[PDB]
RNA sequence: CCCCAUGAAAAGGGAGUCUGGAACGAUCCCGGGAGACCGUACCUAGAACCGACACUGGUGCCCCGGUGAGAAGCCCAAG
RNA sequence: CAAAGCCACGAUAGGUCGCAGUGACCAGAGGGACCUGACUGUUUAAUAAAAACAUAGGUCCCCGCUAGCCCGAAAGGGUGUG
């Protein structure tokens, strides 16, 4: 129970008007989607760890935007 | 001793020269075969090089390409 | 007296076994029965088996991995098969090359995967041919004989001058025996006791018999030079 | 080449793949064009000329000509629905 | 075509790189073409498609845009030469 | 930059491209309901654990103004 | 850049006291010669830390894979995703 890195520590007291001090533990960021071969994540593209129920706001609006830009796509239509 | 001389007085002269030599050859600017030797190849692991403005991977020797 | 050092080896506990789990998978060809094409998609190190592996994918969606053979690029188009070419990484069959020509990853039958001239740098060449089957050379100078059918690679394995550098310390061989089964440090047999070595035991060390022995001796025993023809270094 | 009348293909954008008619020349960098009736019916917009791929059919019409001149020469060679043939 | 590809830089007009000779041979105001076999494949398959369209020859050079770029004096590669004015030397009939 | 080291796997997430079906209909706003079961006191060690003991041993990990290179030696806050 | 306020480091000139200025604290005695193991590492938990073990380098032997070497009473197995 003591230290481990999957895991983030915070202590907070710039933007503080109150005064007092402690810590607080968050997750690792995240990154853009995987599997892979291919082998390039995207512009435009997004990666919460919650999910703000977004649909046309977490990908580009291009006939393959979510899937790869036109990298390793014409082979496929 | 060159670029070996980062082992100070270890090992023996004789195999303090051998491991120089094969690392000198390894350090030469080679040319690509693809492109050119516009950009210059490095080792991903033994056997693995690529070349950094083409982007292509091949395969060759140990410690050359 | 104790098991020796093999006989304990032979148990295949955890501490003689192979860490396999980190290798990319079994290099070998796939069953296939036509004249395919297929494309190089990379070129990966696989731990403990001193060459690097090639993966390819066929014209019908289909992934293996082989050891690569030397100059040969990603996103290259390779064939498979009898009418295949003789060029660099084809898959070819024996039976249609001509005379000294040089070839590695070859099989003994027809879809076993390919047996001899798999480790860096090594190679075969074609030297006859009998009633049914193909002479190989392979490179320890001697002779095998295989199918007609038998499938090769075109080239040499990938690697070579592997061992012009020495290792120059304890530690740079500690890792290499990390990923592979084979036991290390070894610790010779005249520095044991009687009761675990057969050339154990007595006020200075030595081989207290020739170390010669016959091919018939019991387990235990076989240790030194195993029915040796010849010894010393001329 | 690029030519007017010429049928292209865009290659990016919203619609990208999507095909429209070149009516005039801008600049060295830009040209008009134009798809009447298309499944969204892009429009009539400068577009640059590395983001268009030429096809092999063309349509006879007058340099800067108006989106009915078009649509009509379209019906005249029977392309209305040979768009989508290739 | 060394000797031509001489007395064309002298006095005549011409283009180096791709992306500027690879406008002009769109809107085919381009003499004639010389690419080198080094090119990269994306763009060497877009002068051989845009070519055919306007009908204006194309030289496949059998270098390198290093040797080519020595031949121009130019100290760095050139991979693609557009031919906008022969000048007066004689290299637009290959 | 380095390796005769090339440095886990899955459930679970998101997206894309197609096929079939209905004309009603949300990954957006507003209001309402629901979210089993089990752990949770205290010590965590020159007196709460193991060593016959309120054993100078072992089992712990994580953190913390002056002089000074310093988490050292010396002096002192908070406790 | 130059000015202003804070801050750090490196130097200069003069004056001065003590037995003593890294004033306590912290904090290497040095040199010449021979044997031995090349080196970094390991070891008799509780009388032996070494010149013993290992090591990198050298060299020899078996074996073309349904092999060589080894485990099992058998089915079979480890080296071998080689």
């Amino acid at each position: 129970s003591p230290q481990q890195r999957s895991g983030s520590f915070r202590k907070v007291f710039v933007k503080l008007p109150s005064g007092k001090s402690t810590i607080h533990y968050e997750r690792r960021k995240d990154n853009i989607a995987r599997c892979g071969m291919c082998k390039k994540p995207l512009n435009g593209v997004k990666n919460n760890y919650t999910y703000k129920y977004s649909k046309t706001e977490k990908r580009p609006e291009r006939v393959y935007g979510g899937y790869l830009c036109h990298k390793c796509l014409e082979s496929l239509i | 001793t060159g670029i070996a001389g980062r082992f100070g007085a270890r090992y023996g002269s004789s195999t303090r020269k051998k491991w120089k030599e094969v690392m000198e050859r390894r350090y030469m600017p080679h040319q690509c075969p693809y492109c050119k030797t516009t950009g210059k190849v490095v080792r991903i692991a033994s056997g693995i090089w690529y070349c950094r403005k083409c982007e292509t991977k091949w395969a060759g020797l140990a410690y050359t390409p | 007296g104790k098991k020796l050092l093999q006989q304990r080896a032979g148990r295949g506990g955890i501490n003689f076994r192979s860490p396999s789990w980190r290798r990319v998978g079994p290099a070998r060809y796939p069953n296939i029965e036509g004249d395919h094409k297929g494309k190089i998609i990379d070129i990966l190190h696989n731990p403990g088996v001193t060459a690097p592996v090639v993966k390819v994918k066929l014209d019908n969606g289909l992934q293996f991995y082989i050891p690569a053979v030397q100059g040969v690029a990603v996103g290259q188009e390779i064939s498979i098969g009898k009418n295949a070419t003789i060029s660099n990484g084809n898959i070819v069959e024996v039976g249609q090359l001509p005379e000294g020509t040089v070839i590695c990853n070859v099989e003994k039958l027809k879809g076993d995967g390919g047996k001899f001239a798999r480790a860096a740098g090594s190679y075969a060449v074609i030297s006859g041919k009998a009633g049914n089957k193909v002479l190989i050379k392979l490179s320890s100078e001697k002779i095998v004989e295989v199918s007609q059918n038998a499938r090769a690679t075109v080239g040499i394995i990938a690697g070579g001058g592997f061992v012009e550098k020495p290792l120059l310390k304890a530690g740079n061989n500690y890792w290499k025996y990390r990923v592979r089964a084979v036991k290390w440090p070894v610790v010779r047999g005249v520095a044991m006791n009687a009761v675990s070595h057969p050339h154990g035991g007595g006020l200075h060390q030595s081989v207290s018999r020739p170390s010669t022995v016959s091919r018939n001796a019991p387990p235990g025993r076989k240790v030194g030079h195993i029915a040796s023809r010849r010894t010393g270094r001329r | 080449a690029i030519e007017i009348g010429r049928i292209c293909v865009k290659t990016r954008g919203r619609e990208a793949g999507k095909k429209c008619v070149i009516v005039d020349i801008i600049d060295s960098n830009f040209v008009l064009v134009t798809g009447p009736k298309e499944i969204n019916g892009v429009k009539r917009r400068r577009v640059n000329i590395l983001h268009i791929e030429p096809t092999d059919k063309k349509v006879e019409i007058n340099k800067g000509a108006t989106d009915q001149e078009v649509k009509q020469a379209i019906e005249q060679s029977g392309l209305t629905d040979f768009i989508k043939e290739a | 075509f060394e000797g031509e590809l001489k007395t064309l830089l002298r006095s005549g007009k011409v283009i180096l790189g791709t992306r500027k000779t690879l406008k002009l041979l769109k809107t085919g105001k381009v003499k004639g073409v010389v690419v080198s076999s080094t090119l990269r494949q994306d763009l060497k398959d877009d002068i051989m498609t845009f070519s055919k369209f306007s009908d204006i020859p194309i030289y496949l050079y059998k270098g390198s845009g290093y040797e080519l770029g020595t031949l121009c004096g130019k100290p760095f590669m050139v991979s693609v030469i557009g031919i906008v004015d022969e000048g007066e030397s004689k290299i637009l009939e290959f």
